[PDB]
């Protein structure tokens, strides 16, 4: 594995620092490393493919070296080199892809392909170098084991969930009380509604609460919290809980009262914010709890009073809400987010080559399904597969 | 191998010769006294007839130079030497109309010998260069502000054999340094100096005769005790009192 | 061009690895490269500027080299260096800017300025090095020919378009059926409305469809697809198609039925998703097709039944919608996105120096106009201009 | 690749310049080049085939050389040579064909076969020579990025399209107005018809327009433009737009009035011709727009007046038309035309060997389908495949 | 002039025969030629442009020579060469174009530009070589004077002409007799009509004749002659000769009787064909005469008899016709044809650079106008200009 990495920063820090011009000196420490490789290789036959629509190109090795008898690289030097790199490029591609599909329950955290199982071999370790690519940096630290970690802009921690819970309902659905929400990606929107506008509620206040349990702990999260749930601020016709009929939601929005957001870790409050909208920090949590209330306005102008009668029919439905977005955070486990192409790379290679569904990943690498049942096996396979995708993107995008 | 070449034309395509002649074949006319054209053109013809052979000459050189050349490592930019090398048109002229179906070349053994030499030489130049550089650079991070100038240069040139220093304009020797003090250093050479410096300190204090400075307190001070020396007055740490290099 | 690049990583990897203290050994391979430059330079004279309100500063060179002496940098060494760099800095700026404005129809993909036309010269090539800056990495590969590629967050592929299409309408605009949308940047929101709530429609279902054709193919796209179009969920007074009057839109939202998203490439379905909300991957496409339906609720509580009468007036307008956002994707062509400052840099330099409108780019480098008619000439000029902006940002932000 | 080329001009300029008679000196510069090859080869093994009804023949090398002795060529010299060429002939065939079937999405351009992937190798380069074959001449220049170019007679730019558009129609189809056309290959014929002969039209003139968008820009086009569309000048019974019935077209032809042809490039008029029939030049365009009118004759003899009554039934249908043919043009992309056999060669080899449909080309290499969705991948594959066909035709026709 | 030529086959047979790897020997005879040039050049300066939207670029020279005794050319060799060629390329372009617009009358057959007037100089003749490019081959032979000539496909000898001649007519245009035709390019279609179906004609036969006079003699013409003129086989409403009214043509087609085609040269019949349809050869002619007759059918079935009454009104108009197409031919004068791009190149360069109308060529290089009045001056200028276009197309397409 670590092997694999080098093979690339080798080529990038190569196809990049080797051009018509420069002084040798820039590459002395480089050229060397390079050659070392060629040697170890030459003579070993490699096989890739043998699944779905994946060609089976075979590769032989018999390549010359790189004279160090020069100062300024003459064009002629480049071309006689690029021609030798373009075999490694078109190679690695066919290598990544091959181990970017196979899955294993028992040892999923390990290598699979007849291509890689041979790389972890000892006689090859003679290469490894310059491990500063965020992902490998983290692969290693995970095998000796310690405080690993990554960076994500608008991460993808919430499996898609869009539903409601009626705490008070009746067949006609003309006087409901409950909450409706949308948890997806890095965002949560939740609204609490009370058709009666807390007319018969103690202190004329109806309490609401929304709890979201993350499948992985997020640390160092920068979060935007805003009052109101725009998504649930418009008229809707919704299916009843049993699917037998449809109800009408005609919201009128009031400010959420006594807003309290708690970021908990193992049941303990790590961060708590009372009615603080804007940017807040949640430093370590596996659960978010949003509590908010609808308080019947004690003073109402005629126009307002008219919306909230003492008796049914209740035609304007009092609604309070919150919107929470995790802009950035760190997670000890790999996740999809709004900037990295890893998930898309893995999913794309599998789709393009018609790779059959395996025993670990959900059909189509479906994110919601994956994060909903993010087992240790899925995570180890995901990390292996994401790390390979990142190695590949250093050369092929 | 910057080895300035020349026309395939010249090479063996020779013709230039054939043209050099054809142009001559139509220069036979008036202007001054008779003892002139007579003598002149008659000579010219001796080039013409021989032309069949003069051809051969071109071929010869063409090859030879084009051959020998190969075995030269020492690059060769074209420069305006400061010294000539007299060439009497006398000989020239001879060679010319005086060569027949002769045909000679470089004895195998001869060729090698040639390579070999330039080789060595090169190797020496290159090598001493490294030997040179290595020193000078070290010379600076050692603050050995002294020789740096000549000293090294002298030895350098000597080992190169070829020239007898002395008659080297002083602007030259120094200028020579100026250029040397701007290059890397045979990893070999370099890699070792880095080594010596790291341990340097350790050696120096680790010696039996000689230690680094002493301190003065004029404060009845308590003598320390260390197994290896017994009851002695050392102190592996000077901190809290000025330092005077 | 490649020339230009070096001139920078030269300075950055310079103004960065050179400070009071450090051992020589961290720069031996560096110092060298540097000097090499100085030489090639001094002796040659330059001219930059002219066009628009841009000063014309003339530059001469003849700077002494460095020292390979001290194997432990003394402050004095730095200052005598920084003073020589600050001429190259203030230089390059004036260089980038000069070729960051000139455009050319015919062969407007190569160098233009009297400054650069002289750089591509051969006697200069003796510099090129460390091409690891994502953009140059891609410039080269394009010169030779190969699968290039860049990375973008919330890419800017959709020219702004906000409109509607009435499939059924009449003068009074009291019983309309059609769609309205907003395509902008990386997002699409589309709503299908039927004032009659499919009362007379076959199977009481009204079909809707929204097709968006990208001007460039996007690959490896991570996309968020959510039901509902919040933007079209509120009451509106809109201008009629002919601009002669205004109509009233009073939406009530129902869940979109039989949602199908197709990502097509040259007419072929590459990815298709049926009613899958949340995160989905579209691996290669030039067109997005969103199909969704409004199905009249077969069972309605009184409150719902009241919104949908058997006869006009239709006062509550049944609406179904979708929201699609491209979080990240790869494109073979340069594009503006939500993170990179390239477009803003180019646009800003041109605005600051009052650069006249040219023959290639739309007035003000207007993104919508540019992407709407993204001709080969505009793309080649944009790439040249974006690559220069990226070279400049390595030193000047 | 370039490799491949040589292998041929080698043989042609060989099987041609070598015959019982001529002096050595007429081939000295040739013989040499030849031998050089043999050497590089001998010792290397190749394999081709393994796809469909294509054989899997294996080849080996170790052949003699050639006398640099003889002054004149004796018959015996030839035969001992032809016997050695006929192995290279029967070889190359099996080589071209092998890489003339494999197609790819990512790098659909570069090689593919286990035969060629080994040719681009460096140790072979020692062969290239005399690249004057129009196609290679252009292959190279493309690898360097330069204004390429080809030559075609009656080019094949228009996908087959034969249809109509009724701008005014009614169930009985007894008073229609619209256009009908045939776009195919290098020709366009379009007719505008008005059953009413502009009786109620402003200025008694009906305007028509036909726009054709080329999939690739054509430059330096020599075009024949003639009034009338003979193809639409006769009585027809046509299917209605919905396929539910058939209408009757009974044309009577009038001269097209105010003819204006515009050749546009990216929306800009590059060439415009007003009523100019005969030969016209369109120097650079991606779109052709033909505008023409039917003007009711202001003065009519009785026989004419009788065809055009003030009231229906309209029994003679006034029709005006245009015919446009692109005789020759240059295109930066390969295309099929009326003279080159490339498309036919590629299509024929695939058909003869029962090559399965691949991922790039439409079934049967169908031209209309290909040009209709002429993606970058199809073009790169087409060019590779056309260039190989041209290399093959130098020896095998 | 001839000078100019070389400058190209120099570069083509250069940018083509000089690639990475080729054995030396096959270029020795080439390299030489090349250098010779460089010499003659370096030192002399040149002026380009100065008219219309034609840039005004300046040029200088001093480029190193080329190696001799090598073997196999190393990449480094190429690049240091291509860089020197790309100045000659971008040069010649600017050279051709400059003399591809200037025109003179008195002596508009020779060189004009300040660029070329200097080329015909003597000190330059040191270059001319390999004159196998069909056009130069012909330029020379014309200079020395003799049987010149070129090869054309569907040549363009007929200026556009579409008209009719009424041999019998009357105000009502209800009983006409005459011919109508279309002469354009390489094709002629002519129809003879007799509304009375020769009812009162001697032998019930009406004679027709169509004569076309070529502006230049065509030799070795392969011609297709077919009965019928499809273009004049449909109903038409045509303007009267005086433009005062419109007549009705309602043709019914009969086979042309006693067809006789004569290809005459200076009034003499060179070839004559009696009723021979298909492919015929006309070996040398400046005039084509088509004679054909309409013979009233002596025996008619009822349906036929009904079309041809003994008395007016004549409602079905008996028509006989011929179609003649010159597929290929040789002409001693340059002409436009359906395959060569010369006319299009010249016309395109002039249009692109907004070259003002001159004293020789018709506005827009209009072919019909040019061939209609093909004066000696227009032909000499056309040949000069076509030969230059052909020199340019060897390098730039």
């Amino acid at each position: 594995m670590d092997v694999l990495y080098s093979l690339s920063k080798t080529l990038k820090d190569a196809r990049d620092k080797i051009v018509e011009g420069t002084l040798y000196s820039n590459v002395s420490d480089l050229i060397q490393q390079f050659n070392q490789m060629i040697i170890t290789m030459n003579g070993n036959e490699f096989q890739t493919g043998g699944i779905g629509n994946l060609p089976i190109r075979n590769w032989n090795f018999d390549f010359g070296l790189l004279g160090t008898t020069l100062l300024n690289l003459d064009a002629n030097y480049v071309e006689t080199a690029r021609n030798t790199i373009d075999y490694f490029v078109d190679f690695v591609d066919n290598v990544c892809m091959d181990e970017m599909v196979r899955e294993s329950q028992r040892n999923g955290i390990a290598p699979q392909s007849d291509s890689l199982r041979k790389l972890s071999g000892l006689k090859f370790k003679r290469i490894n170098f310059d491990n500063s690519s965020e992902y490998i940096e983290n692969w290693n630290l995970q095998n000796r084991r310690q405080r690993t970690g990554f960076t994500f802009h608008k991460p993808n921690i919430f499996p898609y969930s869009a539903s409601f819970t009626l705490n008070r309902s009746q067949p006609a659905h003309d006087n409901l009380m409950g909450t409706m929400w949308l948890n997806a990606g890095s965002e949560i929107q939740v609204a609490g509604f009370d058709y009666s506008c807390a007319i018969n509620a103690p202190a004329n206040t109806q309490q609401f609460e929304h709890i979201v349990q993350l499948r992985r702990v997020l640390t160092t999260a920068t979060i935007t919290l805003l009052p109101d749930a725009e998504r649930f601020s418009f008229p809707r016709v919704i299916n009843s809980a049993d699917g037998a009929t449809t109800w009408y939601f005609n919201p009128v929005i009031l400010r959420p009262n006594n807003v309290e957001v708690e970021f908990l870790l193992n049941g303990q409050i790590i961060n708590t914010y009372q009615a603080r909208f804007g940017t807040i920090i949640a430093r370590n949590f596996d659960t978010i709890r949003l509590s908010f209330q609808l308080m019947r306005p004690p003073n109402m102008t005629p126009a307002v009073a008219a919306l909230f009668p003492n008796a049914q029919p209740f035609e304007h439905h009092a609604t309070v809400g919150l919107t929470l977005r995790i802009e950035s955070a760190v997670c000890e486990s790999v996740l999809a987010d709004a900037s990295e192409t890893m998930l898309a790379n893995v999913t794309s290679v599998r789709q393009e080559y018609a790779i059959p569904v395996g025993p670990v990943f959900p059909p189509g690498m479906n994110w919601t399904d994956l994060i909903t049942n993010y087992s240790p096996s899925r995570e180890d396979n995901l990390q292996r597969v994401f790390t390979v995708a990142s190695i590949r993107s250093m050369l092929v995008k | 191998n910057q080895v300035l070449n020349d026309n395939i034309r010249n090479g063996h395509v020779i013709n230039q010769l054939m043209e050099a002649l054809m142009q001559l074949s139509r220069q036979q006319f008036p202007t001054m006294p008779v003892d002139y054209k007579r003598s002149i053109q008659r000579g010219i013809l001796l080039l013409s007839n021989r032309l069949g052979q003069l051809v051969d000459l071109t071929r010869l050189l063409a090859y030879n130079y084009e051959t020998l050349m190969a075995c030269v490592t020492m690059n060769m930019q074209h420069v305006q030497t400061l010294t000539t090398e007299k060439l009497q048109l006398t000989s020239v002229t001879s060679l010319c109309m005086l060569i027949g179906n002769a045909t000679v070349i470089p004895s195998p053994q001869t060729l090698f010998h040639y390579y070999n030499v330039n080789v060595n030489f090169h190797s020496n130049y290159n090598e001493r260069i490294n030997d040179a550089v290595a020193i000078i650079t070290a010379a600076n991070r050692l603050n050995l502000y002294q020789k740096k100038m000549k000293a090294i240069v002298e030895d350098f040139l000597k080992r190169l054999h070829i020239f007898d220093v002395a008659r080297v304009p002083d602007d030259q020797m120094y200028r020579l340094r100026d250029r040397l003090r701007l290059l890397p250093v045979e990893v070999r050479r370099l890699d070792i100096f880095n080594l010596i410096l790291m341990n340097m300190d350790q050696i120096e204090r680790a010696s039996d005769k000689i230690a680094q400075g002493v301190i003065i307190a004029y404060r009845d001070m308590q003598l320390e005790r260390d197994e290896m020396y017994g009851y002695v007055n050392i102190a592996r740490n000077l901190d809290g009192f000025q330092q005077i290099n």
